[PDB]
């Protein structure tokens, strides 16, 4: 089989520089033009740039014109996208697609094969651990039926965080919401669980927040007031 | 200036069929959403069905799914609710409402008198 | 009877003169392509109808009795049946040949002649003087309906279906001219021969003639005359569409974009015009006027892509110079394939 | 400068249905329109190329059609694997490729009203000078529901952030969490804190409130 892999994605400060790489295996770059496409988190696809290794012709989109530079290296069968002056709107996932050359059927097969893409995020905030707060099961809320507990992590900059309940013993009813980006540049996440109010006083609920970039493990119990 | 009126109703034999109609004057049915609700004399307001804009789809409750059908007519500015295989538990006043929000948020403000549908 | 004989003689003379003139012109010009062969055979069949049918019609009515053995009647009736079969069958063969020609840019004649020869065979048994025999329930009914089905019903229905297919494919212009000529020929044949078959069926199913005889005898001279009037070469000697329209629209769009390019000032206008050029070129390459056609449109698209690259680099004048080669490619191939409208 | 306008921004259907997604080009792009399918967390996969030819490898239930500048993707029979996002893209030239807004195919379900809970800020968080009040909507279908905050019977704007969980694997019902964040001084100057929820499955808005 033939495939395209991507590398060089990561975290840089705004206005910095980063060179994404796209290694194509199984086919030569001199036979296909290589395109870089970008998808913002929660938004649709957007074409960014293209390079024609054979003819040497290259083009960019209006939003990345002048700031990005795409080149090819047929010795390693790789494509390079040097990105400079990365504004806050460049946080996205970048895919490296191939496209055949006119004439023939290869040109009609537009973006037949893609790469898995790399996540490029720009931000001025640094790594810190999350602050865990208990959303308590208020007694007046649906008394005698089923109630909800929660744990809220408010300020943690590296997006991947893990929330578990009772060391993984509680799975039925738990909803872990996607992390939202606050106006302060940090992510906020909430994890709620729906349990019957008859077992509030008997059972104990302890949420575990695991944040590997900060090596922070917080085990916080939630109790009714 | 928006008024809404419903038709149909009455007594239906068990396992029978019926067809109610809801029409609004002073405001176009198109570009809105049309909902049908139930009200039993001893219960609260239950949801029955909703019809969206054109081909966006129609949704029903968990107790009337399959038995009920909602049809729309923007040219006549009306909606139809077809009931099949009725049960004596369906005896209620059926109200018609308009979703004011175009994004289907659920802003029901234009209610109606509703029609009484009873079984046996 | 004198008037009938005079009218038959006049018709025979006119048919013989017309068919002889047409055959002489065709032979003198061909001394070998389609249309010529089918028309020559049709004229030969008309001559056979005149000589072996009209002449016995005059010779029997000269004395109001037949003069000859039983085999003479058998042969003359068989040949008349053969000729009346051959007229319609070779008209059908011509229509099928035209359909074949319009499908893709002589056996059928021999097949039609064989059909005419073999379908007239019972005429060697019916007549035996030559008082025609009859079947026990009814003799005229069975053979009359058989003749109606085989000479008029089935051939006309087949020709109508073939004409429907031809008008489908044409509308999907020498070929159009020949199709119109064949349509006029079959219309004339139907108009001339319908009353005769209708009256013969009525005589069969419902247990005066000379007028319908003359009307049915008019086709044998009308066909060569209408062919001569509808054929330019013979007249001189005697003395698909929708795809084409789409191609024309795409080519005029390409020309308008060329005009925009030549008057363009900046790179954006050149890029937009070339984008329209590429769209039009792809749409035209989709249409079927084919390897050379697609190769030329590939060349056009490649030149458009080169000009687009040059305009992306900001070389507006160089892009216009490169796009000037699109005019050369157009004059090389687009005009050549547009000249195919003369065939159509 | 050529815009592809994918009309249905969201679609709901059950297994076995036939669905149709329509896309429109600003200019004439011939038949150079492709349809891609992307599952969450994965690269897009080419389904349809040349606006009619299905890619070698995809199932035959996908089809494409062209009428002038209107392109149509048709799924004859829905499948559990079919639910994903779909994009139309015109590829008239290398430097002119544009994608559509996308079309997310969901699972049809009966209407379920949300369960509304309200969580006041914790005493641990009040010591940090920031109070966050949470309003949770649980197990509702469809997705379209609105949440507003009435602090002292006054609506709020620009201080609330909403996060929605995607469709559940078991019951395919959504969950929403609206967090309203204030400073400690702003939190202690008000008494009534409430969140009001409106949904198509609710005849009347549901208000959850507390006093502190
Ligand atoms: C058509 C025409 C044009 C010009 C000159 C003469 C004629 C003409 O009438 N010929 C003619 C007439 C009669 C006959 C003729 O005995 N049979 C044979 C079968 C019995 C009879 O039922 C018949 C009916 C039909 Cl329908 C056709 C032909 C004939 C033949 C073989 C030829």
């Amino acid at each position: 089989e033939v495939q395209l892999v991507e590398s060089g994605g990561g975290l840089v400060q705004p206005g910095g520089s980063l060179r994404l790489s796209c290694a194509a295996s199984g086919f030569n770059v001199v036979d296909f033009s290589l395109h870089w496409v970008r998808q913002a988190p929660g938004k649709g696809l957007e074409w960014v740039a293209y390079i024609s290794s054979s003819s040497g012709s290259t083009s960019y989109a209006d939003s990345v014109k002048g700031r990005f530079t795409i080149s090819a290296d047929t010795s390693k069968n790789t494509a390079y996208l040097q990105m400079n002056s990365l504004r806050a709107e460049d946080t996205a996932v970048y895919y490296c697609a191939r496209w055949g050359y006119w004439p023939g059927e290869p040109w009609w097969k537009a973006f037949d094969y893609w790469g898995q893409g790399t996540l490029v995020t720009v931000s001025s905030a640094s790594t810190k651990g999350p602050s865990v707060f208990p959303l308590a099961p208020s007694s007046k809320s649906t008394s005698g039926g089923t109630a909800a507990l929660g744990c809220l992590v408010k300020d943690y900059f590296p997006e991947p965080v893990t929330v578990s309940w009772n060391s993984g013993a509680l799975t039925s009813g738990v909803h872990t919401f996607p992390a939202v980006l606050q106006s302060s540049g940090l992510y906020s996440l909430s994890s709620v669980v729906t349990v019957p109010s008859s077992s509030l006083g008997t059972q104990t609920y302890i949420c575990n927040v695991n944040h590997k970039p900060s090596n922070t493990k917080v085990d916080k119990k939630v109790e009714p007031k | 200036q928006v008024q809404l009126q419903e038709s149909g109703g009455g007594l239906v034999q068990p396992g029978g069929s019926l067809r109610l109609s809801c029409a609004a004057s002073g405001r176009t049915i198109s570009r809105y959403a049309m909902s049908w609700f139930r009200q039993a004399p001893g219960k609260e307001r239950e949801f029955v069905a909703v019809a969206r804009r054109s081909g966006d789809g129609a949704f029903y409750a968990d107790s009337v799914q399959g038995r009920f059908t909602v049809s729309r007519d923007d040219a006549k500015n009306t909606v139809y609710l077809q009931m099949n295989s009725l049960k004596p538990e369906d005896t209620a006043v059926y109200y018609c409402a308009i979703d004011s929000d175009t994004f289907y948020s659920g802003s029901y403000d234009y209610w109606g008198q509703g029609t009484q549908v009873t079984v046996s | 009877a004198r008037a009938e004989l005079a009218l038959l003689s006049i018709v025979f003379v006119a048919v013989a003169l017309s068919n002889g003139l047409v055959l002489a012109a065709l032979a003198r010009r061909g001394r070998w392509a389609p249309i010529h062969v089918f028309i020559g055979h049709l004229c030969l069949a008309d001559l056979a109808v005149a000589l072996f049918q009209v002449l016995p019609q005059l010779a029997w009515k000269a004395t109001d009795r037949f003069r000859g053995p039983d085999a003479l009647c058998r042969a003359v009736k068989y040949l008349q049946m053969v000729g009346m079969y051959a007229s319609s069958y070779m008209i059908l063969a011509m229509t099928l040949d035209r359909h074949r020609a319009i499908c893709r840019p002589n056996r059928p004649v021999l097949v039609a002649w064989a059909f005419s020869l073999l379908l007239s065979l019972p005429q060697l048994f019916i007549f035996a003087d030559c008082w025609a025999c009859f079947a026990e329930p009814w003799g005229r009914r069975t053979y009359v309906t058989w003749i109606a089905l085989m000479v008029f019903v089935a051939p006309t229905l087949g020709i109508a279906a073939c004409q429907v297919l031809i008008f489908r494919e044409i509308h999907a212009a020498a070929v159009a001219k020949t199709v119109r000529m064949t349509l006029v020929i079959v219309v004339v044949y139907v108009l001339c021969w319908a009353p005769f078959f209708l009256v013969q069926l009525w005589a069969a199913w419902d247990p005066p003639f000379v007028l319908l005889m003359l009307l049915a005898s008019l086709n044998s001279c009308t066909n060569p005359w209408i062919y001569a009037s509808f054929s330019s070469s013979v007249s001189s000697e005697l003395r698909a569409r929708r795809q084409l329209a789409d191609l024309e629209d795409n080519w005029e769009t390409l020309n308008d974009n060329l005009k925009v390019i030549e008057k363009a000032d900046n790179a954006a206008q050149v890029k937009d015009a070339l984008t329209k050029m590429r769209a039009a070129a792809l749409d035209a390459q989709k249409a079927t006027p084919m390897k050379d056609f697609r190769h030329g449109f590939d060349i056009l698209v490649g030149q458009i892509d080169d000009a687009l690259k040059l305009a992306n680099e900001g070389k507006v004048k160089e892009a216009q110079a490169a796009a000037e080669q699109l005019k050369t490619t157009r004059n090389a191939y687009i005009q050549k394939y547009l000249r195919a409208r003369s065939t159509l | 400068d050529i815009q592809m306008t994918q009309s249905p921004s969201s679609l709901s259907a059950s297994v076995g249905d036939r669905v149709t997604i329509t896309c429109r080009a600003s200019q004439s792009v011939s038949s150079a329109v492709a349809w891609y399918q992307q599952k969450p967390g994965k690269a897009p996969k080419l389904l349809i190329y040349s606006a009619s030819s299905l890619y070698s490898g995809v199932p035959s239930r996908f089809s494409g059609s062209r009428s002038g500048t209107d392109f149509t993707l048709t799924i004859s029979s829905l499948q559990p694997e079919d639910f994903a996002t779909y994009y139309c893209q015109q590829y008239l030239y290398y430097s002119l490729v544009t994608f559509g807004q996308g079309t997310k195919v969901e699972i049809k379900r009966t209407v379920a009203a949300p369960s509304v809970f309200i969580f006041p800020p914790s005493d641990e968080q009040l010591k940090s000078g920031t109070a966050s009040v949470v309003c949770l909507l649980n197990n509702f279908y469809p997705r379209e529901a609105k949440v507003q905050w009435k602090v002292d019977n006054a609506l709020q704007s620009g201080n609330s952030q909403e996060s929605v969980t995607e469709q559940d694997s078991k019951d395919s019902t959504y969950s929403l969490s609206s967090t309203l964040t204030l400073s400690k001084a702003d939190y202690e100057k008000h008494k009534v804190y409430a969140c009001e929820v409106t949904h198509q499955g609710l005849s009347s808005p549901v208000t959850k409130s507390f006093n502190r």
